[PDB]
RNA sequence: CGCGGGGUUGAGCAGCCUGGUAGCUCGUCGGGCUCAUAACCCGAAGAUCGUCGGUCAAAUCCGGCCCCCGCAACCA
RNA sequence: GGGAGGGCGCUUACCACUUUGUGAUUCAUGACUGGGGUGAAGUCGUAACAAGGUAACCGUAGGGGAACCUGCGGUUGGAU
RNA sequence: AAUUCCUUGUCGGGUAAGUUCCGACCUGCACGAAUGGCGUAAUGAUGGCCAGGCUGUCUCCACCCGAGACUCAGUGAAAU
RNA sequence: GCUCGCCGGAAGACCAAGGGUUCCUGUCCAACGUUAAUCGGGGCAGGGUGAGUCGACCCCUAAGGCGAGGCCGAAAGGCGUAGUCGAUGGGAAACAGGUUAAUAUUCCUGUACUUGGUGUUACUGCGAAGGGGGGACGGAGAAGGCUAUGUUGGCCGGGCGACGGUUGUCCCGGUUUAAGCGUGUAGGCUGGUUUUCCAGGCAAAUCCGGAAAAUCAAGGCUGAGGCGUGAUGACGAGGCACUACGGUGCUGAAGCAACAAAUGCCCUGCUUCCAGGAAAAGCCUCUAAGCAUCAGGUAACAUCAAAUCGUACCCCAAACCGACACAGGUGGUCAGGUAGAGAAUACCAAGGCGCUUGAGAGAACUCGGGUGAAGGAACUAGGCAAAAUGGUGCCGUAACUUCGGGAGAAGGCACGCUGAUAUGUAGGUGAGGUCCCUCGCGGAUGGAGCUGAAAUCAGUCGAAGAUACCAGCUGGCUGCAACUGUUUAUUAAAAACACAGCACUGUGCAAACACGAAAGUGGACGUAUACGGUGUGACGCCUGCCCGGUGCCGGGAGGUUAAU
RNA sequence: AGGACCGAACCGACUAAUGUUGAAAAAUUAGCGGAUGACUUGUGGCUGGGGGUGAAAGGCCAAUCAAACCGGGAGAUAGCU
RNA sequence: AAAAUGACA
C-alpha cells in the first residue's frame, strides 16, 4: 500500500520553507509565533 | 468525399470520414506558426468556468490573415492546407512582392488561382473589397463589424452572408442564423462562400473519436445528487421539476439576451 | 371490520347544501305520415325517494339495519 | 549331411456388420393463432348496379367496427 | 413481464416428480411511445433454466506426504 | 575446507529519489538482535570520498510563480506590462589497463580531446537589442545493411583416467585489446553555378523572399558499420619462489576463420494515416547607429587558466515510505547456455543466498497437497470448490447476420527414434579463381566450406511419443445493456455512469454562460456546419390524443399598483 | 487499418480458502479482466472548505468527509446520565 | 337540404 508520505526535498522547501514563510503576510506571522514560543528550529529548513 | 468505413470492428461500424485528397500532405509554413497552450477550461483563478474541456491533441496556432489589408498586389494560391484550429481549410497565399500569408478557403478555390484585394478588385470568389463597392444581392463571407477590425461574421465551414439592402451609410445583412443586422457600409467582406461544405456529413463513430478532440464526458443532471445539481435526487428516475441549468436559471425556452446598446443595429430578431 | 362516497318512475343523471318546491335525455303506450318497418310529428302514462325507527311539517335533519363502491391496515 | 519348393502360424493392404458427431430432406403430430369455404328468416350497417343519390375504377399512402373514406397521379369500361 | 396482489392464474414443452425456465391465452390490482415503445447479429469476471464430458460435491469416507497441534532447552505477550 | 539445496528478466550488477556514517580496521557483549553469541547495519576508538572531460554550478526557455510603473479594491490585498525565476527539455571535451582493508572515466602509466585570455606572425572591413537560417519535434508499418553477442572449426597449453573402454571424429582451459586520428562504404536527401531587376522580411542589407536569362548534368549535405593506426605496447593460461602462509614478487605460448544474430545502430531515415504532432539560447549569415590609425575579425604558432560544491555506503531493501531487522509500495539501465514463437515456463553459468529459535515424537483437530473400489451432481440457495479440456499442420463446420461475423464453432486424423531418398535435400551464406573496370570499402562470373527446414517410404521400443513444467471445457433457450470503457481507496463492478447518434432551447461577438465587491480571465486568439444547458442513448420500424392545471414565449387595449 | 484477437511486463480487483490480538490498520495463495489505447507511468506546477474535484458513488481532498485539519469565541449549552 | 331497409318459394 502506497503510504501518504512520499518524501521529496525540493517540494518540502518550496512549500514549508523559510523563504516560503517570508513571502506572504500570513506566513510572516507564522514565524513570529514560533519565535515568541521559543522554538529551536523555526520552519523546516535543514 | 464522404467515405463510410467497413464494419470490421464494433466501434468502426458507424464511422463516416470526410476526406479531401487536395489538402497538402507535407508540413505547414514554418514562419506562420506559434505556440498554443491548452487550458482545460481554467482561468486566472485556476477554477473551471466552462465544463467538458480538456485533453485532446497538441496543436499549433497558424496566423490566419483576417483583415486582408493589401490594396493592389495580386497573389496566387500556392496550396490548400488542413488547419486544426478551425473548421475550414486554409490556403497559402503568395503575393507578387514575395510575402506569404494564410487565408480562408472559399468553396471554389483550387491551387494556382489568382486573387487580389482593394476597392478596385474584380468581382470573383476570393477577392476582398468594401461592401460599399460590393453589388447588392450578393453572397459574401468573412464579414467585418467595424472598418479595419478584422472580420468576424461568416467564418465557419460552408457558411455565407446575404446582402439584402444598402440604405445610405449602412448595409443590411441576412446572417446564416436567420437574423438580420445592419453594419456600417465600410466593412470589408471577402467575396465567395466558405469551403469544406461536407463538414456536416461526418459521424465520429466512437467515444475516443471525441475524447481525442478536447471533449470530456458530460453527466446529465438527473443522475446527480440533490446537492450537486438542481435536478438531482429521486429513488428510481424521478424528475418533477422544471428543467434548469445547474445554477438555477431556466433553460429550454427562457430568453437570456441583454445588450440595449447594439439593439439599434438589429432589424429582425432570429426566428 | 377502521375511515369515506352511494341506494330516486324501465336505464343513466340531478333535487339532499341547510326542511315545504321531485326534474333532463333515453325508453314504454295511443294516434299520425309509408306498400311496410325503421326515422320523423302529435299527444299520454309511469317513483313517493333502500328499509326499520327518532318536529307544524322529511328525498333532505339523526341513528340502526341491507347492499354497493372506495381508501387505509404501517416501524420492527 | 541336406537344397529348391509347398503348408501351418504370425504380419501388413483392401473391405462387410457395427459405433460416433454434425447437417439436408421427407412423413406424421403439437398448446395457440392467420386467412379461406359451406351452412338455418342472426346482429350492425348500405359500399356497388340508374347521375345508385359524393360517377366508377387502377397504383400508392394514411385513417376507421365493416362494407369503406381522404390525399396525389392515371383511364372512360360515365349520365346530363 | 426487473412491472401481475389473488397466484404455484390456465393450457403446452421439458422431468418418474418442475412455486423456477421456455411458448401461448388476456381476466393490464397498478405496461405504453425520446422521465422513450417493440425488435436486434456481435459483445458480458452480468441475471434464470437445460444438456454432454468430468469428477470425493455426495452414498461414505479410507490411506499417504508436508506445516502446525503434543514433549524437552532459550526468550516471553493479550483481551478480561 | 568438502558436500547438499535455492534464485538466475533475479533473491544477480549499476543509478536517480530518499537516508546520512550505516562504508574499512582494531576492540567489548551490560542494553538493541523475538534464542546463545567470540557475531552485527550494536557500544568505543581510529581510518576513509582526490575530477578541465562524470554531475551539480553556468547560458536558454515550458507549465507556472514573483512582478518597477500600472489598473482595481473599506485596510489587508487581487490581476498584470517591461523584466526576472522555474527542468522533468536544449547548450564544449577521456578512453584502456594497474593499484587501496576502504575511493577511483578523479591517483599512476599510455594515448587523446574541448572551450576562453594573452603573445608572435600572415591576411582582413569589423560591428546589435534588429533581418534571416537552424536548433525544431506526431502515431503506426515495413523491409535492407550491421554491431553487441553466441555456437562451431582451427591454433596454443595441459590430460591418457579410482570401475568395462578411452593416443583418438577423445577430455579441459584460452583464443582479449578502448577513446582518439585517417578512410569515407551500405545507404538517405536534395540540381548546381553565374548574371540583371523588385511594392515583402517594422530602418538598412551583398542574407532570406520573389521575377527573369545563360550554362552544365553534375555538385553538395548526411551517414551505421568495415579497414588502417593507437598496439614491435597492455592483457594473457600456466609455470618459478617467498609464503608474514592473507597473498606477494619473476616469467609468459596461441592470440585466427565460418555461421547464426537482436527490442541496440544507420533511422531526427522511408512509406502511410488523421487525431495535424513545445519555446528560447548555443551555432551560421546580413546589415543600422559607430570606427576606418585604431578597434575588431580569419588562420597558424607558444604559453596561461578551466574556479566552487557531490564523489564512502544501501538503492525493488535489515540502510527509502509503512511505529519493528514487517510475506506490502518504489522510477530507470544490462540481458549468457539448452528446449522454446517468447522478456512464459523447466534446468543451469557469472554472481548471490539457505530467509536469526532448535532438538524430539509421528494422537485427535486445523492448514497446504497426492491417489481411490462401484455409482457420477443423488450434496447444494446454486456444479461454490475440486475434476476436466489445453499444442502445431491438415480435413470439416449450423441456426442466425448490420455480410465483418457466428468460428478456435462443434467433431476428427498425424506427432518419438534410426535409415534411404539426400555418404544432410530445398533454401540462406559465400573463399580462392576468371574477366571487366568511373581503380575502389568496385562490377559480373564463379560454388570450396559453413548452416539448414519441411516431406515421403521402411523399420524399431514402450501401456502411453503436444509424454515433464507451460497449455481453451463445449453446446441449447432466455431478461437487461448496442459495443471497448468508468464507479462506492477499505463488505455493492452491475441492469448503474459515460459513450457515438437524435431532439428542444439560448447565444450576432464587448456573444450566452462561469470564476471575481472590481479590474480582469476562461468561452476563444473560436464566430451559427460555432459555443452553452437540458433530456434520450448504436442500428431497424416508429413516436398517437389533451394547452383544462404548473411553467415558458408573444400581446398591448382595459382594470389594479411603488418611490417621487 | 483496428477504442480488432490469444498472451508475459505493466494496470486492475470477479470467485473460493487462509488470515480477523494477521506477515499486513484490506494482504497472501490458485484461478480472473485490459494489454496501440477513452492506456500506463517519472518529475514539476494549478484549483482550498459551504470551497475544490467528480465517465456521478455523496465518491475523494494526508489511515478522518451529508461539509478537513490546527488555534481562538470556550469553563458554549445540557429540564439529561 | 334529408331520403335507410324488404327471408325463401
Ligand atoms: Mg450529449
Ligand atoms: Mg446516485
Ligand atoms: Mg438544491
Ligand atoms: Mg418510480
Ligand atoms: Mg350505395
Ligand atoms: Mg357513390
Ligand atoms: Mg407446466
Ligand atoms: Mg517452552
Ligand atoms: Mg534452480
Ligand atoms: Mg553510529
Ligand atoms: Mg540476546
Ligand atoms: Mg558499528
Ligand atoms: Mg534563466
Ligand atoms: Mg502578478
Ligand atoms: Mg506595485
Ligand atoms: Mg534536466
Ligand atoms: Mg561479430
Ligand atoms: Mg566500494
Ligand atoms: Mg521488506
Ligand atoms: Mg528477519
Ligand atoms: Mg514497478
Ligand atoms: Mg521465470
Ligand atoms: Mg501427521
Ligand atoms: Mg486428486
Ligand atoms: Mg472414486
Ligand atoms: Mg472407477
Ligand atoms: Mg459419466
Ligand atoms: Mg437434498
Ligand atoms: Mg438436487
Ligand atoms: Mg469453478
Ligand atoms: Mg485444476
Ligand atoms: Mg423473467
Ligand atoms: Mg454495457
Ligand atoms: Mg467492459
Ligand atoms: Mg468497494
Ligand atoms: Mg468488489
Ligand atoms: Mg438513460
Ligand atoms: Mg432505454
Ligand atoms: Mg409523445
Ligand atoms: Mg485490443
Ligand atoms: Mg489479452
Ligand atoms: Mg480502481
Ligand atoms: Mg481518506
Ligand atoms: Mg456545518
Ligand atoms: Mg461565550
Amino acid at each position: 500500500m502506497k503510504r501518504t508520505f512520499q518524501p521529496s526535498v525540493l517540494k518540502r522547501n518550496r512549500s514549508h520553507g523559510f523563504r516560503a514563510r517570508m513571502a506572504t503576510k500570513n506566513g510572516r506571522q507564522v514565524l513570529a509565533r514560533r519565535r515568541a514560543k521559543g522554538r529551536a528550529r523555526l520552519t523546516v529548513s535543514k | 468525399a464522404v467515405v463510410k468505413c467497413k464494419p470490421t470492428s464494433p466501434g468502426r461500424r458507424h464511422v463516416v470520414k470526410v476526406v479531401n485528397p487536395e489538402l497538402h500532405k507535407g508540413k505547414p509554413f514554418a514562419p506562420l506558426l506559434e505556440k498554443n497552450s491548452k487550458s482545460g477550461g481554467r482561468n486566472n483563478n485556476g477554477r473551471i468556468t466552462t465544463r467538458h474541456i480538456g485533453g485532446g491533441h497538441k496543436q499549433a496556432y497558424r496566423i490566419v490573415d483576417f483583415k486582408r489589408n493589401k490594396d493592389g498586389i495580386p497573389a496566387v494560391v500556392e496550396r490548400l492546407e488542413y488547419d486544426p484550429n478551425r473548421s475550414a481549410n486554409i490556403a497559402l497565399v503568395l503575393y507578387k512582392d514575395g510575402e506569404r500569408r494564410y487565408i480562408l478557403a472559399p468553396k471554389g478555390l483550387k491551387a494556382g488561382d489568382q486573387i487580389q484585394s482593394g476597392v478596385d478588385a474584380a468581382i470573383k470568389p476570393g477577392n476582398t473589397l468594401p461592401m460599399r463597392n460590393i453589388p447588392v444581392g450578393s453572397t459574401v463571407h468573412n464579414v467585418e463589424m467595424k472598418p479595419g477590425k478584422g472580420g468576424q461574421l461568416a467564418r465557419s465551414a460552408g457558411t455565407y452572408v446575404q446582402i439584402v439592402a444598402r440604405d445610405g451609410a449602412y448595409v443590411t445583412l441576412r446572417l446564416r442564423s436567420g437574423e438580420m443586422r445592419k453594419v456600417e457600409a465600410d466593412c470589408r467582406a471577402t467575396l465567395g462562400e466558405v469551403g469544406n461544405a461536407e463538414h456536416m456529413l461526418r459521424v465520429l463513430g466512437k467515444a475516443g473519436a471525441a475524447r481525442w478532440r478536447g471533449v470530456r464526458p458530460t453527466v446529465r443532471g438527473t443522475a446527480m445528487n440533490p446537492v450537486d445539481h438542481p435536478h438531482g435526487g429521486g429513488e428510481g428516475r424521478n424528475f418533477g421539476k422544471h428543467p434548469v441549468t445547474p445554477w438555477g436559471v431556466q433553460t429550454k425556452g427562457k430568453k437570456t439576451r441583454s445588450n440595449k446598446r447594439t439593439d439599434k443595429f438589429i432589424v429582425r430578431r432570429r426566428s
